[PDB]
This record gives C-alpha cells, structure tokens and sequence, in this order.
C-alpha cells in the first residue's frame, strides 16, 4: 500500500496545496452566507482584461453556470501595483535593479537601462579578456542548461546564481570588449593591430628609450605602451578620464 | 643634494603617498567592519533586506578608493631629483585626504551600524540611513578634494 | 587621423537602421538595450582611442 | 592616561626634534651609528651578561610561582598530586640552569682592552654579540618560563582530576621547554664566535 | 499587442462579480491564470473570524496528514516516482 | 585631447587642471584651453551660482 | 571532475602563448630579464600542453 | 633659498591646509555620526519627522564647508619660494579652523543626539533644539572668520 | 657613499620589506583568530556548513599571501648601492600594504565573526557574508596595488 500511494503521494500534495491559497484569496471577497452573487476586486494588466473576461466566460460555459459572468473597472482611486512584464533574458535584470525598490506607479522602470549599463559598468571595470572568458564559459554552464537547471534545487552550488545566467553573459561578451579596448588577455597585451609607437630603431644594451608617436593605435590602448615606465601614467590618465567621461 | 632639492625631500613624498592609502584603508576598514556587524545583526533575522542593505559597506569602499585614487597621483609626481616643495605637498595632500577618509570612515560605520539596526524593524529609514551615509561619504570627498588641488600644484612651476 | 566623426557617423546610421528594424516581438527591449549598447560602446572606443590621437606623453623603458 | 598622555609628549617632542635637525640640516647630527661606535663595548657586553642571567631569573620566578600556587591549591582536595607535579616546577627552573649557564659562559668572555688600542672590529663585535645574545637567551627564558608556568598550572588542575591526565598534559610542558632549549642553543651559536676583550 | 519593459505596465483594478454558488470554480481558474492579484479586504477584523475558517482548518489538516505520510514514507525505504509529470502541468498550463 | 598641443604652440594644460584651477576667480591664472574658452566658462558659473 | 576545465584552458591559453613565445614575440620573449631562447622555452611549454592534452583526455571520463 | 624665505617654509603651510580639513572632517564626522545614531534610534518610533530632524547632520556639512572653503583658500596660498611668515600665519589658520570646527562638532553631535532624542517626544523641542545648533554651530563660525582674517594678512606687505 | 646613495639607504629599504609582511601578518592573524573563534564557537550546535563557513580564513591567507607577494618583489629590489630614494619608496610600498592589509585583517576578523555568528543562525546571510568578505579583502587589495606601483616606481630613472 505504501508503494501504490507514493505514486499519486507526490501529486496529490501538489494538487491539495491549491485550495489553501484559493480560500485564503476568495476570504478576501466577503463572500457573506446570507449574501448572494459574490463582489469582489483584483488587481489585473490593464492589457489583459479581455482576455481574462474571455477566459472567464469559456470556463462559465465549460462550468454550465447559466448566469453569465461580468466585471467591471473601478475609479482607481487607490494606488496600484507596478508590473513589468520581463522575459528569462532580462528577468534577472530586472529583479536585481527593483532589489533597491519598487519602481513608481508608472514610472521608467530603471531596470531597462540597467540591462546594458550594469554588464559594461562592470567590465570597465574588469578589462581582461581571459578571466572574462572563463567567467563567460561559467555563465554558458549554466545558460546552455538552464532547462536541466530550472529543474533542479539551486542549493549552495549556484543559489543566486540560478537566475544569473543571462546576467553573467551580457558581462561577460562585456569584459570580451573590454579587453578588445584595453588589449589584455589577462594581463598580457596581445599585438595583433597595426604597431604603434616606434621607439627609435637604434638601442643601447641598458639605454633608457623613449617612444615615437608614428601614428595611433586605432583599437585600445596601444600595445607599445606595454612594460614601459610610463605606462602606468599614461593608462591612468587615459581610463580616469574614460570613467569620469563615460560616467 | 641641491639647496631646494635636497636628497632627503623624496622621503615625505613616499611617506605621503603611503598614508593615503594607509589612513584610508583604516577608515574603511573600520566602517566596513562596523556596517558588516550591523548586516550580520539584521539579515540572520531579516535575510531578504541583505542585498538592499549592502550599501553602507560600498559606502566604506568608498574611502578605499579615495585613498586609491589619491595615492596614484601623488606616486605620479615622485622622482628622484624631486624638490622639497613637492615631497612636501605629497605629504601634506597624503595626510589630509587620508585623515578625512578617517574620519570619514568612523562616520559611515557607526551611522551604518545605526541606520541598519533601525530599517531591521521600521520600512522606510532607509532612505534616511542613505542620505546620512551620503553626507558621510561627501566628507571624504572635500578631503579628496583638497587632495587633488595639493597635488595639483606639487608640480606647478617647481624649481 | 580624428575619423571619430565618421566612425560616429556609420554607428548612427547602424542605430537608426535597427531602430527602424526592430524585432517583431518584444520590440522594446530589443530597441532600448541595442542601441544603447551601440552607443556606448562607440563612446568608450572614442575615449580610447581620443586618448591616443594626440598623446602628450611617450612610452619610455630600458628594456629590449 | 597621565601616562599615555606622557608617551604621545615624548613622540611628539623627538618627532619635532627629528624634523627641526632635518629641515635645519643636520640630520647628520643625528648619527645613531657614531653613537654606536663611541660609546663602550664593554658596556653592551656586560648589559647583555646581566641581563641574561636577570632575565632568565625572571622568567624562572614567574613560572614557578604561576605554577605553585596553582599547584597548592589543587593539591588542597587531593594531595597526591605535589610530589608527581614538582616536576613541572623542576622543568621550570631547568630554564633558571639555562641562565645560569650562559651567563658563566659569557663571563669567561670579560677582560681589559689595551687601551683605546683595540677599540676596534673584533672587541665592537664581542660588545654586541654579547649584549644582544644575553637579551637573547634572557628574554627566550622568561617566555618559555611564561609558558611552562602556565602549563604546569594547566597540568596541576588536570592531575587533581586523573591521574594519566597529568601524564598526557605533561608533553605540553615538554613543548614548552623546547622553546628554553632552542633559546640556549641559539644564544650560544651566536655568542660563542665572538672573541674575548683582546 | 501587449506591453513591455519600457516602464511599468498599465494597471487596472476591474471589479469581480462572481456568482456565489460558481465561486469556487471561478477562484481555482482565475488563480490558474497566473494573473491576477487580490486587494486587501475586509482584514479589518482578527484572522479567527473568517468566513471560511473550516475549509482552511479541514485543509490545513489534510496537509498534515500528506506530511505524515511524507515522514513515514521517508522512514520507509521508498520515495517519490511522479514527481515531473505534476510540476509540469500546474507550471505554465492552459486554461483547461 | 582634440587639440594637437605641442605642435599647436600654446601651452597645454594639466591633465585635470583647468576647473580646479577655475575654482579659485574669474580671473583665468593662465593656460586658456581656446579663445576665450576659460574666459566665457565664467558665465555658466554665474548661472548655476544664480 | 573540475580538471576538465583546467585542462582544456591548460590546451587552448597554454598553446597560445606557447606558440607566441616561439614567435619570438617582443612582449613575452627577448627582454633584458625573460630567457632569450624562445623555441627553447616553446619546446618545453608545447610539452605541457601536449601533457595537458592527455591530461583532458583522461577527464574526458564525464562520459 | 634665503633665511628670509627658507626652503623648509612650505612644510608648515601644508601641514596647516591638511590639518584644516583633517580637524574639521573628524569633527563633522563625528557630530553626523552621534546625531545620525539618534535620528536611527528615534525614526523607528516616528519616521516622518525624519526631514525635519534631519537639521544637525546638515549643520555638520556647512562645518565641513568650512573646512573646505578655509582650506583650498589657505591652499591657492602656497608657493614654494614663500616667506617663513606666511607658512607660520597658514598653519595657524588651518589649526585654527580645524579645532575650531572640531569643538563646533562635538558640541553639534551631543546637542543633536539629545535634542532628537527629546523631540522624539515632544514637538516643541524642535525650535530649542535648532536654536541651541546655532550657537553651537556659531563655534565654526568663529574659526571661519578667524581663519579668513589671518589668510589675508598671510601676505599682505609679506616680504 | 655616493650623497644621492648614502650607506644608510638599504635601512628604509629594508624595514619597507620587513613591515611589508610584519604587519600584513599581523592583521591576517587578527582575522584568522577571530573568524575561527566564531566558527568553532557557532557551528558547534550545527556543524554540516563548517566547510562552507571556513572562507574568512581562506581570506585571510589571501591577505597573508598578498604581504607575501609584495614582500618578496620589495626583496627582489633590493640591493646595496641603491639611492637613498629607492629606500624611501621601498619603505612606503611596505608600509602601505601593510597597514592596509592590517586594516583588511581587522575587517576580516570582525566581519567573519558576525557572518559566521549569523550564517550558523540563519543560512541565506551566507552570500551577505561573502559579499562582505570580498570587500575586506579588495581594502588590502587596493593596499597592494598601492605597494606594487610604488615598488615598481622605485627603480627606474635612479642614479
């Protein structure tokens, strides 16, 4: 007997656990005894009402209650909730941006703008193409599975991370741009683009030697300026007046 | 060992550009540990406010990065051959932004520690708790400030 | 050099082209992040490279 | 404090006594090294072989009461554990030995220089080594005397519970004592070398 | 023909007339549809004076008596065998 | 960085000098940026101040 | 189990520079401190990348 | 550099301009941090009277006003080859506007904490409360003039 | 002895190098101590995340390791003919990463203890406590950046 109900066990605790939230939600209707013709309010997508009113109506004819079903919009007096009806490839986006707060009846949900900024805000931040790269195969682990994952308890082996699939992507192709324009895998500058500076052609076994501004690396920093004593200073220059600008 | 660039003036100069980071890192340290107390306290009880409640510790970041900031430029200006006149001003732009990272850093922890004790029970004192926190963070910016305009004429004109 | 104006010129005529080629569904996300992700990463090479149009400084080492 | 109100008046005053030589420009002026050099190596040498002894007499003092009064009172529910525990006051003053030791050893070192003559590399060398190798061994004795103190202590109130406790925290005490050893060996590794007052 | 992220979706607040006897119905659907919430009402009053305090009770029993068999079972040497079929249906279902 | 400095002739100013050294007066210390550049700025000053 | 992913990066990361170090490339090999001896040096970490090829195929276990 | 005019003279004049901001920096911070811990412990009970309280953390920020304006004037009075007399008149100014401002805090953080406290209670304690911050906050006030008033015979007629 | 290379150069040098590691070791240790006090005081009752909860210490060895690093390369500079500037530096990369990772200690210490006191408690204050960490950390981090570039800077263009 115990192997013939563990079968329906697991569905049936499922299906039972619907009618504890449907009583706790139609308590909310004052649905008095004497009282007939139950009235009640909800709130619902603006979008949606005819669609949820043709619902009703297809149920009440599958239910064969004769009395047809009605609804009305009320004067909203009253201040409503803020919906914002997100996909998987922005729901983590959005989630981490109303984390701070709740947006305003109507206003421009801040998580929009957020979905690109934060992922480059970050990798402005970060630069290497390497770490990005493994960091962006990290995310891919769990973007290319999210079926199998969606499934399976989060736990301590990804937790928040489970809804940080997309989020990771997007900085991480971020951090790949990044270190197209601060040309770094890892730390190591890489010199594929044209040469930059030509330090004269003539060197000394010790010599201290300058460089010479032949022409402009035309993608980043250029990779001449890489093991240079000057280097640090230039770099800094450049990306405290890149941060402040693109802030 | 030139009368207005004697060998000594690039210790002032290290001395400098060391406390700035130094001074700064205690103060956020310290504010940073203060606030991480206080989230520790309210999220073992309240865990969904954690995240909401991370930014007195960015906040203590902030004197960190002051301290960053002002410690690369003033290394920016080091030299061997440097006059006294401007290991002098790194020392003096050291002492002060990182002082007022300091300061700045007691500011925000023990306001943090306060401000996260409170929203753990009344909703909306965290706007309060942010906007003190910002006055805290503000006053490590004018010792950022005075730092940047020290360090700005370290090598204005200098002999 | 300073074909920044140009490069600016080719990544408007990139935005306004998928402004007007939106994806039929969900057209707003698509639109917004798209365009904003253009322009910005436009900016950030402008700074990168604007930095090293007219440099002030030269890459200096005793190192072969 | 007073008295951490006097510590930060005598940073204060040789930080600004340290700058005003400096900015003035005799920073020369304060020469540590020509301090070093003028003043006696006799003075270094015999520093060291007082406080060696005094340091390790300290330490020796220290443990022996941390441990005997520890020991007494737990002797007072069962008295059998006074004469099994004496050893960890007999391991304690081992380290008193010790001292001992080095400071007889050091004062076969002591003698007149001829003169100004001979104040010069090797006697300097002996100066130091003798005052810093007796600070040393001294301060390494009173640590491990610290140490063994306490863990003889430790050992008293586990013997007044079990017997076998005392004989399984008494390698504590050893652990302990290992600290005077490699104190003594090293204070005569680098002592011995240095001559006498030629 | 529906609304995106670009700010927050026009609200609405429409006005349930629910015919008593269907009501259960009509709740366990609406609730399917995954769309709808519910204003606060009449919460004025403490939470042992409901209407609906013995269906809540019976359920909240019946959920007791699913964790004791969830208890013994896991006693027992046997565990769940229908677990995906379930989930699936009551996840993203039709209106049917 | 528009601005060819050294090939220019005029002086080139400080990496991020130009409004620090504005804070102090209208007087522009030294090192216009461009004709007048340091000069007019003094009125988008006036308006936030009023 | 996590060796794969060391591995395959021991393969790719380890083969690039490898092979860039054989290049005698300015910035890896011919300064005043790093070894002059650029295939020297290549043969040694085209070595370990061939190890570390091995090494993937070991882990390739998963299956 | 002449014994009018010693080399070491600029030390004084940026030690002055760091410990200006630093004195005046440790006093707004702790007087925003004490009364920001009231205002934490008295909006739980009364979250709207947060914008009303909020009045001694701002009088902190024009003590640090202070601080900054006093300092980058005293600053913009630097130059390496400055007389002796004006890096001593400099560094009076600047100690003199720091501790000045670093008394005006202590005094602004206690009144403050206690006052918000009180009012906490009762409303007609906010007028005494704001009136008592005055003539605390009148204490930095002094300092600024002070502090002006020397900076501007720092080199009047200097040689 | 050269008068831009004094005999007593390698003193600043070397004490940079030994305070480098001194006092990153001592802040490591703080932290180490304090996070292992309040694991092994919290996960007695509930011992399965002891293994989750051992981060603080890896941490801190992050930070022992940082005093390594930068101590080693300060090692790596020096020398006996070097000039009394590169002394300077090298003291000041020591002493910024080290009182920057002693702060970096403190807040490990403080920070790991509430964490672990509130994560046995209650586990989603896990990720909070992580997050803390990794702030603690990027303090000695900056620290050490500041320690390096300074290091880096003490060689090039010396006579």
């Amino acid at each position: 007997e115990l192997y013939a109900i563990a079968k329906e066990l697991d569905s049936w605790f499922q299906d039972v656990t619907r009618e504890k939230a449907i009583f706790e939600i139609l308590n909310k209707s004052n649905y008095d005894t004497n009282r007939k013709i139950l009235i009640a309010e909800g709130w619902i997508p603006r979008d949606e009402l005819a669609t949820l009113q043709a619902r009703l109506g297809e149920m009440i004819a599958r239910l064969g209650i004769d009395v047809p079903s009605i609804i009305q919009v009320l004067d909203t007096n009253h201040t409503p909730p803020t919906f914002h009806r997100t996909n998987k490839f922005t729901a983590g986006f959005q989630s981490i941006c109303d984390c701070y707060g709740i947006a305003q009846y109507r206003e421009i949900n801040a998580g929009l703008p957020t979905i690109v900024t934060f992922p480059f805000m970050f990798a402005i931040m970060f630069g290497d193409m390497g770490h990005g790269f493994l960091m962006t195969l990290a995310a891919l682990s769990l973007v290319l599975n999210e079926k199998k994952i969606n499934k399976m308890k989060r736990g301590e082996i990804f937790d928040m991370a489970f809804t940080g699939r997309y989020i990771i992507l997007l900085m991480g192709v971020f951090s790949m741009y990044t270190g197209f324009l601060y040309n770094d895998i890892f730390s190591k500058t890489m010199t594929i683009f044209k040469s930059g500076w030509k330090w004269p052609d003539h060197w000394k076994k010790g010599e201290s030697i300058t460089a010479t501004s032949v022409g402009t690396y035309p993608i980043g920093l250029d990779w001449a300026w890489h093991g240079t004593e000057n280097a640090l200073l230039f770099s800094n220059s450049y990306k405290m007046k890149l941060s402040i600008l693109m802030g | 060992m030139t009368e207005l660039c004697p060998v000594y003036a690039p210790f002032f100069g290290a001395i400098g550009c060391a406390s700035a980071i130094i001074f700064t890192s205690l103060g956020a340290a310290y504010g940073t540990a203060k606030s991480g107390v206080g989230i520790c306290a309210t999220c073992v009880l309240r865990p969904d406010l954690l995240f909401k409640n991370i930014v007195p510790v960015i906040m203590a970041g902030i004197i960190a990065i002051y301290g960053l900031v002002v410690s690369v430029l003033v290394c920016y200006s080091l030299g061997q051959k440097q006059a006294l006149y401007t290991g002098f001003i790194q020392l003096g732009a050291g002492l002060s932004v990182g002082l007022s990272g300091l300061a700045a850093g007691f500011a925000i922890g023990i306001v943090g520690d306060a401000g996260v004790r409170g929203s753990s029970q009344q909703p909306r004192l965290f706007v309060g708790m942010i906007l003190i926190l910002i006055f805290a963070e503000v006053l490590g910016l004018y010792g950022l400030i005075v730092a940047l305009l020290l360090n700005s004429r370290a090598t204005q004109d200098v002999v | 050099f300073y074909t920044v104006v140009g490069v600016f010129i080719v990544v408007s005529a990139m935005s306004v082209l998928f402004w007007i080629m939106a994806p039929k569904n969900n057209q707003a996300v698509w639109r917004s992040t798209v365009i904003l992700t253009l322009a910005m990463m436009f900016l950030m090479w402008a700074i990168t490279f604007l930095c090293q149009l007219h440099p002030l400084v030269a890459p200096r080492r005793s190192d072969l | 404090s007073f008295s951490h109100f006097l510590y930060y008046l005598v940073l204060i005053v040789v930080i600004v006594y340290g700058l005003y030589k400096l900015f003035t420009g005799h920073g020369s002026d304060i020469n540590f090294g020509k301090f070093l050099l003028r003043t006696s190596p006799y003075m270094w040498a015999n520093l060291g072989i007082a406080l060696c002894v005094g340091l390790s007499v300290v330490g020796a003092a220290w443990g022996i009461f941390i441990t005997g009064s520890s020991m007494i009172g737990a002797g007072v529910r069962a008295p059998r554990i006074t004469t099994k525990n004496l050893i960890s006051i007999i391991f304690c003053e081992v380290v008193a030995i010790y001292g001992l030791i080095i400071a007889i050893v050091f004062s076969s070192k002591l003698t007149v220089a001829t003169a100004e003559n001979m104040y010069s590399k090797s006697n300097l060398y002996t100066g130091y080594s003798l005052f810093w190798a007796g600070i040393t061994v001294g301060a390494s004795n009173l640590i491990c005397g610290i140490a063994v103190g306490i863990t003889g202590a430790t050992a008293a109130i586990s013997d007044a519970a079990d017997s076998a406790l005392f004989v399984k925290i008494l390698v504590i005490e050893i652990f302990g004592s290992i600290l005077g050893l490699l104190g003594l060996i090293v204070g005569l590794l680098m002592a011995g070398k240095a001559s006498e007052f030629q | 023909k529906e609304e995106a992220i670009f700010r927050s979706a026009e609200m609405a607040l429409v006005q349930f007339y629910i015919p008593q006897e269907i009501s259960r119905d009509s709740a366990y659907t609406l609730g399917q549809l995954g769309l709808v919430q519910f204003r606060d009402l009449n919460s004025k009053v403490r939470a042992f004076q409901r209407t609906f305090v013995n269906e809540i009770r019976r359920l909240d029993n019946v959920e007791r008596q699913y964790r004791y068999f969830y208890s013994l079972l896991k006693k027992h040497d046997i565990k769940l065998y229908e677990g995906d079929t379930d989930k699936y249906l009551d996840g993203s279902g039709e209106l049917y | 960085w528009a601005v060819d400095w050294v090939k220019d002739g005029k002086p080139a100013p400080g990496l991020l000098n130009m409004l620090i050294n504005m804070f102090l007066s209208p007087g522009t210390i030294d090192d216009e940026l461009y004709p007048h550049q340091a000069k007019v700025q003094v009125f988008l000053l006036l308006m936030a101040l009023v | 189990w996590c060796c794969t992913v060391l591995s395959a990066f021991g393969v790719v990361i380890l083969s690039v520079i490898a092979h860039l170090f054989n290049t005698n490339h300015e910035s890896f090999v011919g300064s005043i401190n790093d070894p002059e001896d650029g295939p020297a040096v290549a043969h040694t970490v085209y070595l370990a990348a061939l190890v570390y090829l091995v090494f993937f195929v070991f882990c390739g276990f998963q299956v």
